[PDB]
């Protein structure tokens, strides 16, 4: 009843509680990743993926 | 948090394949699929040479 937020393993926030209702909300970090481009040789084809 | 996990090459069902060929690889034609193509040997006359 008293707890407004809630921690993963590691410190980080992963939970909390909307203050004008009392639903509890999971956080998942925005999704990110590198760019990998995919290629044939520029001696063969420009085409990639 | 910026951390990425990337997969492996090989699948786990992959890795399972090769150690299925390497395993009747090996019960069929003993070490000659190391040499060459598998030559198949009964697996008591493996034993008797082993
Ligand atoms: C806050 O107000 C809303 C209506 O706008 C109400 O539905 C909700 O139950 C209230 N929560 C409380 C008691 O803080």
């Amino acid at each position: 009843p008293f707890q407004q937020f809630g921690r993963d393993i590691a410190d980080t926030t992963d939970a909390v509680r909307d203050p004008q209702t009392l639903e509890i909300l999971d956080i998942t970090p925005c999704s990110f990743g590198g760019v990998s481009v995919i290629t044939p040789g520029t001696n063969t084809s420009n085409q990639v993926a | 948090n910026g951390l990425t996990v990337l997969p492996p090459l090989l699948t786990d069902e992959m890795i399972a394949q090769y150690t299925s060929a390497l395993l009747a690889g090996t019960i069929t034609s003993g070490w000659t699929f190391g040499a060459g193509a598998a030559l198949q040997i009964p697996f008591a006359m493996q034993m008797a040479y082993r």
